[PDB]
DNA sequence: GGGCGCATGCTGCTCTAGGAGAGGTACACGGCGACTGCCC
DNA sequence: GGGCAGTCGCCGTGTACCTCTCCTAGAGCAGCATGCGCCC
RNA sequence: AAAGAGGAGAGGUA
């Protein structure tokens, strides 16, 4: 009975299904007949039997060594002569798929990628009507396709019809209808208005088929001899091969929909029937029927979804396409025998195609994964862009906005706030796409007022609802039977109206049907603003995994779903008892006797360097039952969503350190272990083999000292559970290289001598600047050892370090109604103002930035969890609670206080007066505040954005190849930029030495720094500077264009005409080193 | 954002040379200065100006 | 062009790396040398108008791409970058290189509040201090508690020794550093201020001087730049220290 | 003109 | 003072172009034109003799070091190797020094057919 | 059975080229200057 | 002759910062290591 | 003595 919400990773899993059981099978059978140029031996294809091989390789192998989890695809073959018989054949190994992941993602290179969802315009036949500068109503119609070429008519401001082929000039309609083959008279039998193109064959002509086949030519191929043949070429290649032009079975039937016509499904090209139906729409529309419409392209009935599957089979095609040729080639160029078709196929077009589509695609993105929502919420976007669809630069502005028919189906709330807002979306909780690719959304039938809540819920499209009253989902009833009250707000026609209880036919199932996933995690919701909960949504998905997660006391309802929908909670199979429980397995017996085993995850790495950790719940010889959770993972409680922790806070501000968005904690969250999270991190070598000599792992590393080798055993690998700081060494690896630096002499007579000795240079692997951690595993691949090393390569090592973080200062946190800020300050626990209980406060919070930013959902959240936390009772609300009453939270928060006030028997907890409001002292002087505060329990994140990894700083380093300036970068030492509007700002103070220095001695005068630093290090004065370098690049980039452009010397005296001046040449006999040096 | 920028730029560059570089020109012309009114509701008054 | 000015790098391991200059360079004389060929050897007038009209597209192709007829493709479908698109747009030479630079001496951070300062103060992490006072910190260790030339200074302080912490505290004072914020849509956007070195990694800021950076203490950065000659110190001091900017110039 | 050659800028402090 | 004055721009002459990438050496010979699209050698990286990155045009690609490896040192102020034509100084001239090449026909600037203004038509 | 000779698939060196579309098309929006039609 | 009016093509569209991946081209020709057949 | 070369996509923060 009831309603369950279906699974919400459904998309994926059934384009992946449809693709394996018929896209493959399909696309196989398009091509299979493959002949030669002149005569026999046919090449046959038996696409229905395509076995496959199992994986060579698991999911956990495939990531710890950088590979990809893929199956490989066999399909038998058969080539036959029909001339002297000797039919032949064999199985042909056609290339390797890359397999799917239970969780729906895909391992590529040892990286977690996804697959997001198209949205493009349906297939079909559109109408459209126009006006012009001085009126004169026009009217065009255009028929897309599939796949192929488009097809427009036009009509003219005097009443004649033309037909614009591609990107073609104008063409009468006449020469089109002709060269088809069609007479007058069938002409005639299918215009409902025949006096209308009467006025066309006028003023046009009539044309015979070769009449008609001539002009085509003529117009479709300027310059070129026209000939009936050709032009007959030309329709047959353009409107009916089907290799060229495809419509689908969404164009197929959306055409048999729109113009009333009743053609076969198998047929998926034009035909004469749908033009003369077009032609005879156009006309009827213009001549006003009124049964006739425009379309609306924004309309979600007119638009689709594509996904993974359907996305793979058109990169199929290609490959096919591609290895086609290929294979004809290969059949003709040889005039031999025995030509086998294991020796005939070439699988190098189809290993590439699929590997640059599951690579190097738009579609195709790296995976978010910093905790089990946001991976979710991955899953389920939609997208606009990519090949076939829209451009960032060419979109216009339509498309950014929302429309009447998204209501259900997609979430008008969840967006990105870049360049890119209104362009991808999520699919809303309840939405699911059928078979044809619309989106399709639930509702409740009534009959007489009567709301019918067991009667099968009816799915509806966008297009299918337009005709019906339909009511929202906050309509409140008697007994879940009749509705109440006199007037039912309804929508008709893309119109918000009002009615009355008997004229309505379907209902919303429920009040949050219209948001997504993430957006229905936050409680009292319909209290704050859209802005406010877009930023609270975005930012539930930066929040790291702590060690000892707590889920909230004051919920929705929707964590369990949530959690369990993304693969890391186990959960029992059958109603026995447990037999072995162990950190890394659990046993479960069943009352029949048969048992069933689990492992579980220990300390892995995640996409974002996060940790994965799975963690038993059950204890030995307990009784379990069906459904039961007995694992859960990182980011969960005991089967639910936990990303937080609840905390004491109170409203008011301290001594200036609240003062703008700023957060003041106590030094309790520090030493309790609450907010502390682990992080790992990887780093790689490898062992190449040079021109002039392989390079080695090796210990004996050259000019170091001792204590740089404790760490290290026998081959130089780092030992497991050491502690390194920055500088030590991982890996030591050293390089046989032959550098010429130095006077051969010496060198030839070691060399004649003897008494060879190390030649050999240090690059060994040493843990960069500001890390520190454990070394908790270290995997080495060789060869002779079945490994698929790069090549060019004989090594490869990985070493995996963990740390453990706690809270600072500089650190961001955050709650889910929008409120953020960074802490300013840690205070010692005898300092926090303290309750009558005596317990001290563990967040303290500016009130004045909740009137201005309008989230007044949060207090109604603390004063929820106070009660909670007081009763142990753990609520759950639903969002839009007010159809129930007027002042239904209120008074729920109200009740629940002073239930646990007469509970607890502590009169202290709620007050009559102020509710929300007790007495607070002051830690330092032990004086009450003038006033009561607002005092409860929050829940609250702590987000990706950790002051360790923002701070920089450079004095010099390296510098750019062309322009000479400083490098760009944290990660490679580089400097901060120096825009135009800060040197706007430096002119309009007035300072001209502060920017000329910043302009030359700073950034790319090659003379002048190292004069100005060895200058500061002896302590003289900064001589005065020269000319910077680019201005001399843009001289010789503006010279290669043969332009005479130089710079001149004004003549003192005399008649002397002025000299030209050589920029590029040496004024002091000085050094000019690449980079500055400190000289002796 | 974009219109502003460039409205910015545009007037940073039509007047990127005027700079003060003489004390006294000599000149007895000059503008005629009141208050902004909208009707009988004086919007800016004179002393501000 | 001078070959330094259009590297062709050597990564890739094997393999080199691609410039667009080089190919057009090599297409121009391709086709100049098939043309001398054809011509040496007496060919017939019909087959020679045709490299004439190639080698004209070529030169076209190599001034400035697109701007008659068709565009020279690479591998991808992507057209090259003639000598024209160099000093062009946005990313030309003369609005990325010319009116603004990438500049030595400089920091970023995240910004705090602090409470009990100074109008005129501000107050530095001892990392950023250390790196971005390096020259300064190395002329005083050589001076005074002589230690002897600069490999030993650079040593003491890679070593992280307790004086370098104390020569560093008075190597500082009286020296005025710069502070700016991402959009600077007028002149107070930048300003001059008195530094103090304190623990932790975030820089901590004046109420006071807030609404004219329009910051807010909920995740914003800042930009420290460091003068070096007498005259600019001289300069930020009397012109932009943060105590005398009282009034609007609007 | 003068930042682009890298010149003191006839304004301010480098007036004369 | 000053270094220059004033900068200025005109049309360029072949005299002119052929003048910025042609120098002479202490044998007879001229050298600057470029006849081969070959960079570098594929075996050992470096440069070839004639094509775009030769060392006898553009300069020496190491410092105080000829390319056939015969005369090294600083305490040469500007000889030329009599072997290869390499002038022994810093590789710094690879940014400086400029080439040309002689076309078999002439060719028309598009800059001065294809513009707003058309100065030939 | 076994060593040797030949066919053959695999793969790395080389060079050369470089043209012209195949079709990835139909796909933003405003301001200003330079040709061309069809009439008075 | 004298145009008006219409159409087509080129120019332009804020600032700083952080992380992840893939690619420097592609086909012909010859060297080589392997598999398989052959004669004793 | 040595040490990073550019380019193209995708996603974020003020
Ligand atoms: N496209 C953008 C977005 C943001 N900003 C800068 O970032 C600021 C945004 O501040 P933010 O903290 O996001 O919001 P506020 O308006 O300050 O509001 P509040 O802090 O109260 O949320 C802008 O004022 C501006 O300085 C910008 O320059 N360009
Ligand atoms: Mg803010
Ligand atoms: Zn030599």
């Amino acid at each position: 009975a009831a309603f369950h919400l279906p699974d919400l990773v459904a998309i994926q899993r059934n384009s992946f299904r449809w693709f394996l059981e018929e896209g493959l099978i399909e696309e196989l059978e398009s091509f299979s007949p493959i002949t030669d140029y002149t005569g026999k031996l046919e090449l046959h294809f038996l696409g229905k039997q395509y076995k496959l091989k199992r994986p060579k390789y698991d999911v956990d192998e495939a990531k710890r060594r950088d590979g990809t989890y893929s199956v490989q695809m066999y399909v038998p073959t058969r080539l036959i002569n029909k001339e002297t018989g000797e039919i032949k054949e064999q199985e042909v190994f056609i290339g390797d798929l890359p397999l799917m992941t239970d969780r729906g993602t895909f391992i590529i290179n040892g990286a977690e990628r996804v697959i997001v969802n198209q949205i493009v315009r349906s297939p079909g036949v559109y109408y459209k009507s126009e006006r012009d500068k001085n009126g004169r109503l026009t009217h065009n119609a255009s028929l897309i396709p599939n796949r192929g070429a488009w097809l427009k008519f036009e009509t003219d401001k005097n009443g004649l019809v033309w037909v614009r082929i591609d990107k073609t000039r104008k063409l009468s309609a006449q020469v089109l209808l002709k060269a088809l083959g069609l007479s007058d008279n069938e002409i005639y039998d299918k215009l409902r208005h025949p006096e209308y193109y009467q006025k066309t064959i006028d003023k046009e002509g009539q044309f015979s088929e070769d009449e008609a086949l001539m002009e085509l030519y003529r117009k479709l191929r300027p310059g070129e001899p026209p000939t009936v043949s050709g032009g007959q070429q030309l329709l047959e290649s353009r409107f009916f091969d089907p290799k060229r032009y495809d419509l689908g079975r969404v164009g197929r039937y959306k055409l048999n929909k729109k113009l009333g016509l009743n053609v076969a499904d198998t047929v998926r090209t034009l035909t004469s029937e749908d033009i003369l139906a077009a032609i005879d729409y156009l006309i009827n529309l213009e001549l006003d029927l009124g049964g006739c419409e425009v379309d609306d392209i924004d309309h979600l009935g007119n638009r689709r979804v594509r996904s993974v599957g359907e996305l793979l089979q058109n990169q199929v095609r290609v490959g096919l396409n591609r290895l086609e040729r290929i294979i004809r080639e290969r059949m003709t160029v040889s005039d031999s025998d025995s030509l086998s078709p294991a020796s005939l196929v070439n699988p190098k077009p189809l290993v590439a195609a699929i590997k640059e589509f599951f690579g190097s695609s738009q579609l195709s993105q790296f995976m978010d994964q910093t905790n089990p929502l946001a991976e979710l919420t991955h899953k389920r976007r939609l997208s606009a862009l990519g090949p076939g669809g829209l451009t960032r630069e060419r979109a216009g502005f339509a498309v950014r906005d929302i429309h009447p028919s998204h209501y259900g189906r997609i979430c008008p709330i969840e967006t990105p706030e870049g360049p890119n807002a209104g362009l991808i979306g999520s699919l809303a909780t309840h939405a699911r796409v059928n078979d044809y690719g619309f989106i399709e959304t639930p509702f409740w039938r009534v009959e007489e007022g009567r709301v019918r809540k067991d009667l099968a819920p009816v799915y509806m499209t966008a297009d299918q609802e337009d005709d019906l009253r339909v009511a929202p989902g906050d309509v409140a009833t008697d007994d879940a039977g009749y509705i109440l009250g006199t007037t039912i707000p309804v929508r008709y026609r893309q119109d918000f109206t009002t009615t009355t209880p008997e004229r309505v036919d379907y209902v919303a199932l429920s009040p949050v049907q219209i948001i997504s996933v993430a957006t229905s995690l936050i409680p009292f919701l319909e209290h704050d603003d859209a802005n406010r909960a877009l930023m609270g949504s975005n930012m539930q998905r930066q929040a790291v995994p702590l060690l000892r997660p707590e889920r909230p006391l004051v919920g929705t309802g929707l964590e369990p779903q949530a959690a369990r929908d993304s693969g890391m909670v186990i959960t029992s199979p059958v109603d026995g008892t447990i037999s072995y429980v162990d950190a890394t397995h659990i046993e479960v017996t069943a009352d029949t006797g048969e048992k069933y085993g689990y492992a579980l995850q220990k300390y892995q790495r995640s996409n974002q360097d996060t940790c994965l950790n799975q963690r038993p719940i059950v204890f030995e010889g307990d009784r379990v039952q069906r459904g039961q959770v007995i694992a859960d993972g990182s980011a969960t409680e005991k089967g639910e969503l936990a990303l937080g922790q609840n905390i004491l806070v109170a409203y008011m501000p301290w001594e200036g350190y609240n003062y703008e968005d700023a957060i003041l904690i106590s030094e309790r969250l520090v030493y309790d272990d609450v907010y502390t999270s682990i992080h790992i991190e990887k780093f790689e070598i490898e062992a190449r083999q040079t021109k002039l000599g392989p390079e080695e792992i090796t210990r004996e590393i050259p000019n170091v000292g001792e204590d740089a080798l404790r760490q290290l055993d026998e081959n130089g690998i780092i030992r497991v559970g050491a502690w390194v700081e920055s500088g030590d060494i991982l890996v030591g690896k050293v390089t046989p290289k032959g550098e010429s630096d130095q006077p051969p002499e010496e060198k030839l007579l070691r060399a004649i001598f003897g008494e060879k000795a190390r030649d050999v240079r240090d690059n060994s692997l040493r843990v960069p600047n500001g890390e520190k951690g454990r070394v908790v595993d270290v995997r080495l691949f060789t060869r002779e050892q079945g490994d698929e090393l790069p090549p060019g390569a004989n090594m490869v090592v990985r070493v995996y370090v963990a740390q453990k973080r706690k809270i600072q200062v500089g650190d961001k946190m955050a709650g889910r109604h929008g409120n953020k800020g960074i802490i300013s300050r840690i205070l010692p626990c005898e300092d926090m103002p303290y309750l009558p209980d005596g317990t001290p406060l563990d967040i303290v919070l500016n009130p004045l930035g909740v009137p201005s930013r309008m989230n007044v959902g949060q207090v109604f959240e603390c004063m929820l969890g106070w009660a909670g936390q007081l009763l142990d009772a753990r609520f759950k609300v639903t969002p839009f609670d007010e159809m129930y009453g007027a002042e239904a939270s209120r008074l729920t928060v109200n009740a629940k206080l002073s239930e646990a006030r007469e509970q607890t028997g502590q009169p202290w907890v709620f007050s009559d007066d102020e509710p929300g409001k007790i007495q607070v002292y002051d830690g330092r002087t032990g004086e009450p505040f003038d006033r009561p505060v607002t005092v409860g329990r929050a829940y609250m994140l702590k987000l990706v954005h950790l002051v360790d990894d923002k701070i920089h700083a450079r004095s010099t380093g390296p510098y750019s190849l062309v322009t000479q300036q400083p490098l760009g970068g944290k990660a490679q030492q580089g400097g901060q930029r120096f825009g135009e509007m800060e040197v706007w700002a430096l002119e309009a103070y007035g300072a001209a030495y502060i920017l000329q220095e910043l302009l030359t001695v700073k950034s790319d005068d090659m003379q002048g720094r190292n004069e100005a630093l060895n200058a500061i290090v002896k302590g003289k004065a900064i001589p005065r500077p020269g000319t910077p370098e680019s201005f001399k690049v843009l001289m010789r980039e503006l010279q290669s264009l043969c332009l005479d452009i130089a710079v001149y010397k004004a003549s003192t005296e005399d008649y002397e005409e002025d000299k030209e001046v050589d920029l590029m040449a040496d004024v002091n006999q000085r050094r000019t080193p690449s980079r500055p040096t400190y000289e002796s | 954002t974009a219109d502003s920028g460039y409205l910015t730029r545009r007037l940073v560059d039509v007047s990127q040379d005027v700079i003060i570089h003489e004390v006294d020109c000599g000149t007895s012309r000059g503008l005629f200065v009141e208050a902004m009114t909208d009707g009988d509701r004086i919007l800016i008054p004179i002393s501000q100006r | 062009i001078p070959p330094d000015l259009r590297p062709m790098v050597q990564l890739d391991g094997g393999r080199f790396a691609t410039s667009d200059l080089n190919d057009l360079y090599r297409r121009v004389i391709n086709r100049n040398n098939r043309l001398a060929r054809l011509q040496e050897i007496l060919a017939p007038e019909i087959i020679v108008r045709n490299e004439k009209r190639m080698l004209q597209e070529a030169v076209d192709a190599l001034i400035d791409n697109g701007r008659r007829g068709r565009t020279v493709v690479g591998a991808n479908n992507r057209p090259l970058k003639s000598l024209s698109d160099i000093i062009e747009g946005k990313q030309g030479r003369f609005r990325q290189n010319l009116l603004g630079k990438r500049v030595d001496y400089s920091g970023r951070s995240v910004i705090v509040v602090g409470p009990n300062l100074k109008i005129h103060q501000c107050g530095l992490p001892r990392e950023m201090a250390i790196e971005l006072f390096q020259p300064f910190v190395i002329h005083r260790l050589i001076k005074n508690h002589s230690i002897n030339n600069i490999k030993q200074a650079k040593k003491l302080i890679q070593k992280n020794d307790p004086l370098i912490w104390d020569v560093l505290e008075e190597v500082i004072e009286g020296h005025p550093v710069m502070l700016n914020r991402a959009p600077t849509l007028h002149r107070l956007g930048i300003q001059a201020f008195e530094p103090i070195l304190v623990e932790g990694r975030a820089i901590q800021l004046h109420p006071l001087v807030c609404p004219a950076f329009n910051a807010d203490f909920d995740g914003d950065q800042m930009a420290v730049h460091v003068p070096l000659s007498i005259e600019a110190q001289a300069e930020a001091r009397m012109l932009m220290l943060a105590s005398g900017n009282i009034l609007s110039p609007a | 003109e003068n930042v682009i050659i890298g010149r003191l800028i006839p304004a301010g402090t480098g007036f004369k | 003072e000053q270094r220059f004055d004033y900068v200025k721009i005109a049309l360029a002459s072949p005299e002119r172009i052929r003048q910025w990438g042609e120098r002479t050496l202490p044998n007879g010979q001229v050298v600057g034109e470029v006849t081969k699209p070959e960079t570098i050698n594929y075996r050992t990286l470096k440069p070839e003799m004639d094509g775009l990155f030769c060392e006898k045009i553009f300069g020496p690609a190491k410092d105080w070091e000829c390319h056939c490896g015969k005369y090294k040192r600083v305490r040469h102020r500007g000889i030329v190797c009599e072997r290869c034509g390499v002038e022994v100084t810093e590789s710094r001239v690879r940014r400086h020094r400029m080439g040309f090449i002689k076309l078999a026909a002439p060719v028309a600037h598009v800059w001065y057919l294809k513009g707003i203004p058309s100065y030939i038509a």
